[PDB]
């Protein structure tokens, strides 16, 4: 229909385009390579194509799907790894035994033969539906509980509705009639990828986002649905972060995409998340690999892709939200996005902004982020989803000036600073306590106040240890080990505790692979009562000795109880709720009750 | 006490004040540079291109 | 006004790229022609014509270039330039970046539709800002005051809690002079606008105006992240241009809170860059200074008028930093800055303000014996000096030891302690009177010698010094 | 078959500029069809077309532009991608940047032509790395080891041993071997060395005995500097098909990872592209990925590659954008110290910053000691706090290191002088070395050790 006239690079322009419009999905060569209108001059077009370009001859066939960037939205995605374009990656292979990734392959988005077991809901014959009503649910796996929802802009009277059992996706279920025809509609679903999912309206989010981690969950908490950044400069590998957020969750779904990610890496989340389980109330041991979606393309795979590969990942998320459940996702290394829009834009020529980066690059970063967020969804019943977003962006040379993370934190709510410092010292979290902050503190008060009030104030004397530990540091340094206030020892004290115990966790041990956040609470009240009871102590000791110039002597004295504080987290979470929290009792107690003995002795 | 004092200022400086500034300096001429520069002049290749 | 014209409809788009589309054999096309694009789908968008040349016209696009084509996109030139409609039903009502109303009510019956950037004042018709507000924030009030028509920027950076304070003060203003202040008329008729905003942000402020009260007084101009960009150049100009109207062809003085200056500077980019032309400092349009003054200078007292317009456009730095374009040319136009320092939350202040750079050309003005007691400016001079010299003396402490540090050094770092302890510190609701302010400014004044306090004249020390 | 055709033969050449010749009238292009340019003298080069627009045709020659006539030269059209003729025969020789022999033998009888810049593996088809490899240094294989399909480069400034650092690893490379057949077939990439280096190349590989499973990529500075960006792809092509079309396990070296970047960085400000950091181009990151993201275990074959290149620290600072786009690609690092150099240490690696990504995985049950991580954990961070208190000594006096930093101190200094040093040749064991590493470990207190339990060492036992 088409035929090309320029090609550069992943850029190709064709000829004879007259029709075409902006964003339309476009076949590309006798290979047919998915391509993507965007700019039109004359009655040729600009087209920039997803699959690799070598090769591509003047005069190869273009032609038109009339069609923006779509997505099979359908049943069955979870579990299964999608490419950028989402093709499935495992009927790939099966159906060509070549490992290698085939160019021209045209693989469905999902199976046209599955037979799922589908549960039609209370709806009835004649019933009024509106878009996004759950008509019926369907079975995918365990814990899926898949919802089949009528895709939005649609309505009518139900004329038929498919009785239960097997369906292949051909299927037709509802058969609605509007305005007087009867339009039949299917499980398979398909959205211009770039245009959002419609929602009923925004709400404010106030469900805390659990990662497990002791150091996030408490000192700079998430929301469900919030927006996140982790720039995680190179050395750092905040890919383990990512994979223990994605399992160790209270999202009911993960999306996990990486553009530009290693390929060695989704190879360890596809071959460790079959394998390790998660806990729910019916206790039975169930696979985290259903829970989550791979819609990541390697490094190795064309650049062109990374923008499909973020909005395929994202309006997966936004329709896994709009069933009701809470879903989180992170977009691991963004900077490769960033980095394809500046090869992208210049092919186009179009002139840099700043340091090679496009100008609509805040843009297109803000909308992909706003598309976050926790939502009323549409249609019947009530179902309030949410969507959390949690990307990275790595700064080259390790320089939070860059461009692209200069955008994000301008846009991004909660924001966590990893340091090549705390890397380099093998600290494991290497999360900055200092550059992280939380602009959700403010929403999280009432779950706060609800759980344990103390919890507020505790952070925030936290806070102000760790800032007046900074503080002391850099006068020290600039003065001397000599001529510290035993005040300001004592402060430097147990804040050396919280770093070495509370801020650290080894990510990579039964302990610590998991901190629950009761035991986090205790742990923080633990550390903080303990501080002050040593300002306590310092206030009156029967002369300024004893009150705090004896805190060496406090030390000695109190070893022991110094080192079940610095050992309590070693404990497992196995142990259960009960067990941690009496523990934590007896050894608060233990230590208040000896504090005061010894401060007692002697004054 | 004064010249321990003073001996803890100098190396205090030498290890330190000196250590870090130059550093400073060295990432200020080197983010001057090759942004300002490199950027500008690729803007006015650009421009050139343009009118070309 | 005899006989009128009905709009032409061209269907040629010779070319579509970015957010614009290069309309062809366009006869007879107006300057800044405000068009309307029939796409082939049907949707409506609305756009501008940026330049005109023989019968070419580079047309933007304001929601987007996401379904043009050449076979069937048609647009219409209507043949006038942007006039958004104003009213007094215009109030209490929130709206979209290009002035469409999503406050789930019926459009603005126009009372008159005003063309946007509004004529150009007669320079010898002005007038100073003769009275000054109460802000509420201690910071804001005993220094740098914020006079009726001056223009004061909060210069902030990211996390700073900017959009927090910008709530507390549309909820806190107050007239002030000799604690004297219905006056519906006197009512500050707050337009906020705010532009590129996260969603959070942005219910945040619509609940936060909800529920202060002030709902028939307030109103709300969106223009978020997710919405298209080029919305954006034109939401603060339809805000001058309702304040305008409200204040001076209504006779009610009015207060103008910009949000994310640096958001427009993006927009601005954006579309220069779009466009193809030499850019000027870190890539941005050389036309931004004049943008900025456009966008600055729509506000001052006037004198046949009773209205007035001051405005608070916040402004974040982008690397938290001033040399950038926007903060510069900022500075260079706003009669004032009042600074939020990361260093001041490092410290967990909730106003983050730092005096030491903040400042406002106007305060000598502001400041009046009705307006505040005599001895203002010298409360003001002498924290100034007090507080430079108390920096000054901590860094040579620092330097040399804290027991190097003499009499009057500990004097001023004991000063600086309990001045960034008590009077800044303020909280999220502390409204109080600038008499009481200044009385405890007194306090710290005094517990320096009055030797010490050679800035100050006698006068006002033998004033205000022992009370 | 579809009948033959021959190659069309040009002569349209409209004009000429900085390394680019411009065609015109055209009939049927191709993008990247490899092009073999003959001059009015009768000479030869080829060339990549780098772009291709209505009958125009963009070429970057290879050998340069010097001596091209408007009206004279020649270009021929082979209607395809570069391809290298791969085959089984091609170990045990040596080769020119561009893959022309230079071992005074007759050119490569291929098995099967296979175009480079290959396609990615299927990312569900990749495995994870799960064996070490006995690369002869102890220090490697103690601590930040290697996993038979892991990529680790070596991060070592100008006038460093490194390259005799690669020529001892690829000499005393094997497998744990706890056959030969399928054993390591070292490919040797060598991305714009020195004469010198080179024939210390060539003479170490050719004395070493092991030519027998070896396969040199040699190309020198004087080469033309585009034939070095197909270099370490030619090499990486060979290595795929030896290690997974073949069977036997291959681990690749590369040379002077920085002058790649040098040749990417020249002919990118030839093509005039959008520069990113130090005027690198911006793609660098796709194209470094496409150079390591390569070795790895592919699950339906036994083959294996394992990639070591070898960095070069422009102005000695890890922040250049080469060394910062490498540790964000890599998995990991092995640093290589100056001021250790300086000591009069032959490998002189800094184990601070020295860390492997998939060592945790790389240790096990199969191979090394229940205790190997918590002893790699102990010897990491401990030195950490030995030189910060050798700062502090420093800073302050020999009186200010107490009771427990006198001791960091002793372990800093006993730790640079016995455990990480070795010799030449030195095929230190794994136990053997893990002794004196536990007893590094007990210079400081058995006690007073915070991270590590005192169980996980119990579990071993001294002598």
């Amino acid at each position: 229909y088409g035929y090309v006239r320029k090609v550069s690079g992943p850029v190709v322009i064709a000829d004879g385009m007259n029709g075409a419009a902006m964003y339309e999905l476009v076949r590309v060569g006798h290979d047919n390579l998915i391509g993507e209108i965007i700019r039109l001059e004359g009655d040729s077009a600009t087209i920039q194509v997803y699959e690799e370009t070598a090769g591509l001859m003047v005069n190869d066939p273009v032609l038109r799907t009339h069609k923006p960037l779509s997505v099979e939205l359908g049943p069955g995605i979870l579990g299964n790894i999608f490419d950028g374009i989402q093709r499935p990656l495992k009927t790939i292979a099966i159906r060509s035994g070549d490992v290698y990734i085939p160019r021209g392959v045209s693989v469905p988005a999902l199976d046209k033969d599955t037979l799922w077991e589908f549960q039609p809901k209370k709806i009835g014959e004649g019933d009024l539906l509106t878009g996004g009503d759950l008509y019926a649910t369907v079975f995918e796996n365990s814990l899926m509980q898949h919802h089949v929802a009528l895709p939005p802009d649609a309505m009518g009277k139900v004329t038929y509705v498919a009785p239960a059992g097997q369906y292949s996706l051909k299927d037709t279920v509802l058969e609605l009639e509007f305005q007087g025809v009867k339009k039949s509609f299917t499980m398979l679903q398909a959205w211009p990828v770039r245009t959002p999912r419609p929602v009923s309206s925004k709400l404010a989010a106030d469900t805390p986002l659990l990662t497990g981690q002791r150091v996030l969950d408490a000192l700079f908490p998430s929301v469900l649905g919030g927006t996140c950044a982790i720039p995680g400069a190179f050395g750092c590998g905040k890919t383990v972060i990512s994979q223990a957020l994605s399992k160790y969750s209270n999202s009911d779904t993960v999306v996990y995409v990486g553009c530009g990610e290693r390929g060695n890496e989704m190879a360890e989340v596809l071959m460790d998340f079959p394998q390790l389980t998660m806990t729910l109330p019916d206790g039975r041991e169930e696979s985290v690999m259903k829970r989550t979606t791979l819609v990541a393309n390697t490094s190795n795979m064309p650049v062109a892709a990374r923008e499909a590969s973020i909005y395929t990942g994202i309006t997966i998320a936004e329709y896994f939200r709009d069933m009701g459940y809470n879903v989180s996702m992170m977009a691991d290394s963004t900077s490769r996005w960033a980095e394809a829009l500046r090869e992208i834009s210049g092919r186009l020529a179009e002139m840099p902004a700043d340091s090679g980066y496009p100008a609509y690059l805040a843009a297109r970063l803000a909308s992909f982020y706003e598309r976050a967020g926790k939502v009323k969804c549409l249609g019947g019943p009530e179902r309030t989803g949410s969507v959390t977003i949690v990307g990275a962006v790595s700064p080259p040379g390790g320089d939070f000036s860059d461009p692209v993370t200069s955008a994000t934190l301008s846009i991004v709510q909660v924001f966590w600073g990893l340091d090549k410092k705390l890397a380099q010292r093998k600290h494991f979290p290497s999360v900055n306590w200092l550059i992280s902050y939380s602009k959700y503190s403010t929403a999280l008060e009432s779950f706060y106040e609800q759980f344990d009030p103390d919890f507020i104030n505790i952070r925030t004397k936290a806070r102000e240890v760790l800032q007046r530990e900074d503080d002391l540091n850099e006068i020290v340094q600039l003065v001397g080990k000599d001529a510290l206030a035993e005040g300001d020892k004592i402060t430097l004290e147990t804040a050396k505790l919280l770093r070495e115990d509370y801020l650290a966790q080894n990510a990579f041990t039964p302990y610590d692979k998991f901190c629950p956040f009761y035991k986090s609470v205790w742990m923080m009240r633990n550390i903080i009562h303990f501080y002050n009871l040593a300002n306590q102590a310092v206030e009156k000791g029967a002369g300024m000795d004893g009150q705090k110039i004896t805190y060496t002597l406090i030390k000695h004295r109190l070893g022991d109880l110094f080192y079940r504080l610095v050992s309590q987290k070693f404990e497992d979470p196995a142990e259960g709720e009960p067990a941690l929290v009496a523990k934590f009792k007896k050894l608060h107690e233990d230590l208040t009750a000896g504090f005061r003995a010894l401060e007692d002795e002697t004054r | 006490l004064t010249l321990d004092e003073a001996i803890k200022t100098t190396n205090r400086r030498v290890n330190a004040l000196e250590n870090v500034v130059k550093p400073r300096l060295e990432n200020t001429i080197t983010y001057i540079k090759g942004e300002l520069d490199e950027l500008e002049r690729e803007d006015f290749f650009r421009l050139k291109k343009i009118q070309g | 006004e005899g006989t009128l014209e009905v709009a032409m409809e061209y269907r040629t788009v010779t070319g579509v790229a970015g957010p614009l589309v290069i309309l062809d054999k366009v006869k007879g096309p107006k300057y800044y022609e405000i068009v309307n694009i029939r796409l082939g789908d049907g949707t409506m968008r609305r756009g501008q014509v940026l330049e005109v040349d023989g019968e070419k016209a580079v047309v933007q696009v304001f929601e987007g270039t996401s379904g043009i084509d050449n076979k069937f996109t048609t647009v219409q030139f209507t043949g006038e330039v942007l006039k958004t409609p104003v009213s007094l039903d215009m109030l209490g009502r929130i709206f979209n970046g290009s002035g469409k109303p999503i406050d789930n009510g019926p459009p603005i019956l126009p009372e008159a539709y005003l063309d946007i950037s509004g004529s150009s004042i007669n320079p010898s018709e002005r007038t100073y800002p003769e009275e000054m507000i109460q802000t509420g924030i201690s910071t804001i009030d005993v220094m740098n005051s914020i006079a009726r028509g001056q223009k004061i920027p909060l210069f902030s950076a990211a996390g700073l809690p900017h959009n927090e304070i910008a709530a507390q003060i549309c909820r806190q203003a107050g007239l002030v002079k000799r604690l004297e202040k219905d006056g519906e008329e006197d009512n500050f008729a707050i337009v906020f606008a705010a532009m590129g905003v996260n969603m959070e942000t942005a219910q945040f402020f619509k609940r936060d105006f909800e529920e202060n009260g002030s709902m028939e007084r307030v109103t709300l101009f969106l223009n978020l992240a997710n919405d298209p960009t080029i919305e954006r150049i034109i939401t603060p100009r339809i805000a001058l241009t309702t304040a305008e109207y409200l204040a001076y062809e209504c006779g009610k003085h009015v207060l103008v809170i910009l949000t994310d200056m640096s958001s427009y500077a993006d927009a601005l980019r954006e579309v220069s860059a779009a466009r193809e032309e030499v850019p000027g400092r870190r890539g941005y349009p050389g036309y931004m200074y004049t943008d900025l003054a456009q966008i600055y200078e729509r506000a001052g007292r006037i004198e046949g008028r009773k209205g007035s317009i001051t405005q608070i456009p916040i402004l974040t730095m982008p690397n938290d930093d001033i040399t950038h374009p926007t903060p510069d040319l900022t500075g260079y136009i706003t009669e004032g800055q009042i600074y939020i320092d990361r260093q001041l939350q490092n410290r967990q202040i909730y106003p983050p303000i730092n005096v030491l750079p903040s400042l406002s050309r106007l305060m000598k003005s502001a400041i009046g014996e009705g307006m505040t007691r005599r001895d203002h400016s010298d409360v003001s001079n002498q924290l100034y000096a007090n507080y430079a010299i108390g920096k000054d003396v901590q860094a040579m402490k620092a330097v040399v030891g804290e027991e190097a540090l003499s009499s009057e050094d500990l004097l001023y770092l004991e000063f600086l302690d309990k001045f960034e302890r008590k009077f800044v510190a303020q909280g999220a609701y502390d409204s109080r009177n600038i008499f009481q302010s200044l009385d405890l400014a007194w306090t710290l004044l005094r517990i320096f010698p009055r030797e010490l306090l050679h800035r100050i004249p006698g006068k006002t020390l033998d004033q205000y010094y022992s009370r």
